[PDB]
């Protein structure tokens, strides 16, 4: 197939950018660090909360490392005129890239998140093996797909830029929008309306935000004290089931991707 | 007949930056385009690959339709810069390119010897010059058999060693049967290897055909200097009888302006009368034709 | 020295009862008989210097109206203005005016004692290491010191293992401690005001006592010290800029930075309602003390809320309502009184200060704030601390800055 | 003098950067959100605004210069500009003085409507204390961001590629911001035998964003020596900067 | 007066002599052509006739001055190849800046600005600006003031074969005036027309230098005569090969002959004699032929 003959670039092209390798190293020694200072202080409910703020931090940050110059990176280099003379389509080299590159975060996360388990196994005595493969699988397959939110933000802004150093900018854009500013702007909308402005439509502005739906899932169980969640607090009072929640950040993905495309079709 | 370009009057946004274009290529010739970088020549060279629709008219690669993959397969495009994949080696490269136009695999050994890049091959696009991507550049385009080249300026950045080199690898092409399309701005050099010249401006296609005819459709002078004559003053008077020029620079410098309608005479004014020292019988370029026919549209 | 049936008293009324007239007196003078003298204002019975001036050694004597002037001042033979013996149980001390280089009140082994009302100027000149104690109190049972004014002498209301006795509603000023207590087991005391103090209250080793509506205006350096108090109660104190200082003896505490309140080995007593407001520190928590009921207080305006140098946590929630924090940034979607998210008061990178002051220098760096939002994100870091579930949205003492 | 006919330059090119009117823009909002929170809700104030231009004017001048020398090499007209009557010490003073006052003028829009937020929304400030502790507020904040100017130079001229200057211009904001103040916490609260407290302020002076903050907090040394050794951090990273410009 | 005398330089870096033993003579009014590999042959010695450079075992004599005085600099152009300006500067905004440094008066910017054929793209970001547009540019600032001496290295990369030929144009304006200019160039069809004397030149060394008449006077290269039906190509083919010179038939009635040029004065007396030249085109061995020849007289 097309689709996987360009993902094998993309999955060798962007293993040797060594700007990803150096910060998905320390993606790795920081869930070791969170682990290891996890278990010298035991809390469980404490531990999860923070990786699933340390993948907040990071796997957006290696999707918008990776994708930011997938299609004006090719356009300016010359190459993506070339490829449409190859008997290719753009759905072929864009849901091409998306694979490719898709594999290296879901790389960069197992690698991650493998060697945090390995930390808590060899680490917690008496930590029960069931309870630590089902919550860390938990991790595995959602910030993947947090991941692939933000690789699919990365080839919006890509195909509507038509400069690299705007698409640089853009995509710090988002990595501050979604990350430390929707969090910011619903907390200064809760202090200083005193959570009167509105006490039902506030829980589901945390659904526009995919880092938001991503902290709410792997706290669906440990929960813990209120100030463990914060600003997702606010999660509880969502009556949604948690089977959509793995729905919407699916979605997220595919409005984002057929956006993608749309974007890139007239392109 | 590879290309068959006919009737195709290309508009966007209303502007019509294409008109009527009628541009059949043989089987064995090599063309080319020869417009400035302007909407002339480059829009229609994305509709001979495809990646452009052609309104009101319609363009027939190989017999077939332009976007089809099994055309696709057939064609060679070398663009006008690629910076390709600057942490990618250079066999790998090409191997990305032979994975997607269906070349076999074995090729890309026996196309970066043939290109003189096997000393480069195993290394970063980032190590390379601007003549080693050009060369990586060809490499992908002779991927697969094609039987239709186009190459949009290829020697540029190129040491003339390799210049000459890339015409007889075009050459060793032209007799294989593939027609190649040279879309080119360095023109003197590129009429020894052309067999027909499209000079296309402002949209209209202005002149087509071989450098035999575009002489004799354009009285243009044959630039004879005799440097070194014996006489010169009444050779002042001895060239212009036929209405040629007898210019001079020097003691005998006489360039001859001449009309190119009395070339018999002309020479038997020079051999039977007076003794030259270096006689430099300069046919009209393809700079002056392409000056004439420019200036003819405006 | 005389007695006091040695001066001319005109008697109003046949029941023990005198009154003296407007004219000076001279040197001490000593109650044996149980008269319940008053006096007209003009009635300034005023000693030499020296020696006990108004000594009671009997039973139900009402004093009422003298106006004392300059007793003695060597503290180690008690120069009192009014000594109290043990046998002079049930004496009333009522509206007197004071002025003298020794101790006001002096009581000791006295049952039912009052010292009501009355104005007990200290001193001038006196270092406030010789002035004497205002209302000096040495285990008595059954007392009622109310609505006294004592100004400018050694340590206030010094009290001594006395056990039952109400202090209600006497203003203390300019004086080295308000109110002094020396293992005063079940006491109790209501409304008191303490003014530009050295130290506001004095709470040494005495169990099971009420200190309920007091107020504590710009003391310096230590707002309520409580130190070694068990069952106690801690209901309405309003606890107002206690500024930096010294005591200038230094003989049981040090100087301060400010501190509203300073807990020191409680262990258990309720500290509600009460209203801690513009100091330095808002409330110092000691390590030995811990696990107490600490819910409905108002930490307003204080530069830095609670100390606490421990790595243990420490709820400060009883029946799920907590205290009312300034700095409390919280929402509140659920219309009750509660806040929605808990409030930590304390950092990781705040209690760095409080261990290496040398961190002072690096308080203003980016990295500091740095290290401020990764325990807001990463909580595996923030150590256990001293943190309130439900905090306060509004004021509870709504009533105590009347 | 050719020293200026090159600044005027780097003014013209310097004030049409998008990177650079995002951040200065940026920094001139969040100079009147925490002047906001400071007055509705002067020295807690001016303490916030020395942490701010810590983390933001480093961040500007790194993002003005960090192309000054490697990006006029990637771009051909620095082998052009040594052809004309010029040095190699007038291009990178000329330089200095054209990416100097843009950031000269970065904080007069940063602190000048921070100042405007504080002397219109205390009413009652006494603006005679806020004149001189402004006036040594800005003073200040320029020669910050010169020292980060010319810790730029040092970077653009040793490296030969746009892209490995950039990773340098990112390792020098994170080591003089926020790498250098956590490893001199972690000789306090991990050594203390080995670790004298007495000389931590005279380890202060080997960082220019620490002193930066000392002269917006008032200590052994008087301000003066502190405003000496600011100076020399200037000076002496410049004369780096022009020795690695002759061996290029 | 020559304007660049290099005498004897050797430059090397470390061990490896990067440029052995050239010794050029530009003259004060030659157009010369530096040609050779895109290696360190050529581009060192554009360097040693700036003042980027120091010779290592000779020296240069720019306008017989030191090359590195500002009196030099003043009077000397120099346009790099692959240029890329300031991108949000202007185009007038550029040229006004670089008169400030060379010292000439800004009533030259827009002169130059018309005279290259920028006036329509001025007062536009270089960003928005073609390839061969910024190369309209790096030629302007070359003429900035009064220049004695220019190097434009690569000058008609992506330029339009009119302002190609505009270029040229204005290049024998410019040497009449007494404006000795130096080409290095690879796109060699084209220069050849213009180029008053070649230096073609080899890895290390200074291989042939001289006129176009003297390099193929002394490398001896054979002519390239094509004629078409004299009076037939088959019956006169044959007539070659027993007198001894190669005739290629080769397009169709069409006799090629490739002649050793010492005796193509009496060789087209013979053609000329028994048919008609109505279609002939005798090629002199080019600049082209005459590089790599020279290219293997050396490796
Ligand atoms: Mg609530």
């Amino acid at each position: 197939n097309q689709v996987w003959n360009i993902a094998r670039k993309e999955l060798s092209d962007g293993l040797r950018n060594r700007w990803l390798l150096a910060i998905s190293l320390l993606f790795a020694v920081l869930a070791v660090g969170i682990a290891w200072l996890g278990a010298a202080a035991s809390s469980i409910p404490a531990t999860i909360a923070s990786l699933a703020s340390l993948a907040t931090f990071l796997m957006p940050l290696i999707a918008l490392l990776l994708a930011y110059d997938a299609i004006v990176g090719e356009d300016e280099g010359g190459t993506l005129m070339l490829l449409l003379t190859y008997p290719l389509g753009r759905g072929q080299i864009l849901l091409g890239k998306f694979v490719g590159h898709g594999l290296i975060l879901a790389l960069a996360v197992l690698i991650g998140f493998g060697c945090a388990a390995l930390a808590i196994a060899l680490l917690v005595e008496g930590v029960e093996l069931g309870m630590l493969f089902w919550a860390f699988g938990r991790f595995m397959i959602s910030s993947t797909l947090l991941g692939w939110v933000f690789l699919a933000f990365a080839y919006v802004l890509s195909g509507k830029v038509n400069e690299k150093s705007s698409a640089a900018g853009l995509a710090l854009g988002v990595w501050f929008l979604f990350v430390l500013v929707f969090d910011l702007v619903l907390l200064a909308l809760l202090v200083l309306s005193e959570g009167k402005f509105n006490p039902e439509l506030l829980p589901w502005l945390l659904l526009l935000n995919p880092t938001d739906i991503y902290r709410l899932i792997n706290l669906s169980g440990f929960e813990g004290s209120g100030s463990a969640m914060g600003v997702l607090s606010l999660g509880a009072d969502l009556p949604v089931p948690a089977a959509v929640l793995w729905l919407c950040l699916l979605a997220w993905i595919g409005v984002s991707l057929l956006l993608a495309y749309a974007i890139f079709r007239r392109r | 007949n590879a290309v068959e370009i006919q009737g195709v009057s290309q508009r966007y946004g209303s502007m019509t930056v294409l008109h009527d274009l009628n541009l059949n290529l043989g089987e064995g010739e090599v063309l080319g385009l020869f417009g400035h970088n302007g909407a002339g020549k480059t829009t229609s060279m994305k509709l001979i690959l495809g990646l452009l629709s052609p309104s009101e008219g319609q363009v027939k690669v190989l017999g077939r339709a332009p976007n089809d993959p099994q055309v696709r397969r057939q064609l060679g495009y070398l663009p006008e810069n690629v910076t390709f994949y600057p942490q990618l080696s250079g066999r790998e490269t090409l191997r990305h390119f032979a994975r997607l136009k269906g070349a076999a695999l074995t090729q890309v050994d026996e196309l970066l010897e043939q290109v003189g890049l096997a000393h480069a091959a195993d290394r970063r696009v980032k190590t390379y010059s601007k003549g080693m991507r050009q060369r990586l550049g060809l490499a992908q385009a002779l991927l697969g058999e094609p039987r239709l080249l186009l190459l949009d300026e290829p020697t540029v950045g190129l040491d003339p060693i390799a210049t000459q080199d890339l015409y007889l690898l075009i050459d060793r092409l032209r007799q294989r049967g593939t027609s190649i399309i040279l879309c080119s701005h360095v023109l003197p050099g590129v009429e020894a290897h052309i067999n027909r010249a499209a000079i296309l401006a402002k949209g209209c296609l202005q002149a087509v055909g071989s450098l035999s005819q575009l002489r004799a459709e354009a009285g243009l002078p044959v630039r004879i200097r005799a440097s070194g004559i014996s006489e010169r003053d009444s050779w002042l008077q001895r060239w212009t009888d036929a209405g040629h020029s007898a210019r001079g620079l020097s003691e005998s410098s006489i360039e001859v302006v001449a009309v190119n309608g009395h070339k018999l005479v002309l020479l038997r004014q020079l051999l039977g009368e007076g003794e030259p020292e270096d006689i430099e019988i300069h046919q009209p370029s393809l700079e002056d034709l392409y000056r004439y026919y420019m200036e003819r549209a405006g | 020295a005389p007695q006091s049936i040695t001066t001319l008293p005109l008697q109003p009324d046949g029941e023990n009862r005198w009154r003296l007239p407007a004219g000076e007196y001279q040197g001490q003078f000593t109650i044996e008989q149980p008269m319940q003298l008053r006096c007209e204002p003009g009635a300034v019975i005023q000693s030499q210097g020296q020696g006990s001036s108004l000594l009671i050694s009997a039973p139900d004597v009402l004093v009422e109206g003298c106006t004392l002037y300059e007793w003695g001042s060597d503290l180690t033979a008690m120069d009192s203005a009014v000594f109290i013996l043990p046998a002079a149980e049930r004496a009333q001390i009522s509206n007197n005016r004071m002025r003298g280089p020794g101790f006001g009140v002096f009581v000791d082994g006295t049952r039912d004692v009052q010292v009501i009302g009355n104005e007990i100027d200290g001193d001038a000149g006196v270092r406030s290491q010789d002035r004497g104690n205002g209302i000096h109190l040495f285990a008595v049972s059954g007392a009622r010191v109310l609505h006294n004014h004592v100004r400018n002498a050694r340590d206030g209301i010094y009290i001594d293992t006395s056990n039952g006795n109400h202090l209600e509603g006497n203003v203390i000023e300019d004086v080295r401690y308000g109110v002094h207590y020396m293992f005063a087991n079940e006491n109790s005391l209501i409304d008191n005001v303490t003014r530009r103090t050295r130290t506001g209250y004095a709470l040494m080793q005495s169990r099971k006592l009420t200190v309920t509506g007091n107020r504590s205006e710009q003391d310096q350096n230590y707002g309520i010290l409580m130190n070694y108090i068990t069952y106690s109660t801690i209901t309405g104190n309003f606890v107002s800029d206690v500024q930096r200082g010294d005591t200038g003896g230094d003989s049981m505490i040090s100087g301060g930075e400010g501190k509203a309140l300073f807990i020191y080995n409680s262990l258990f007593n309720t500290i509600e309602n009460n209203h801690f407001e513009k100091s330095s520190l808002g409330i110092h928590l000691t390590a030995g003390s811990e696990d107490n009921r600490i819910s409905g207080n108002a930490f307003v305006g204080n530069q830095q809320q609670v100390k606490y140098v421990a790595s243990r946590t420490q709820e400060w929630s009883v029946d799920g309502r907590g205290n009312y924090w300034s700095d409390y940034l919280g929402w509140d979607r659920n219309n009750d009184g509660l806040g929605d998210i808990a409030y930590e008061p304390n950092d990781n990178v705040d209690r760095l200060l409080w261990l290496y002051p040398q961190v002072r220098l690096l308080m203003n760096s980016p990295s500091i704030e740095v290290l401020r939002w990764v325990q807001r994100a990463f909580p595996v870091i923030k150590s256990p601390g001293v943190q309130d579930s439900h905090p306060l949205m509004k004021l509870p003492t709504e009533k105590l800055l009347t």
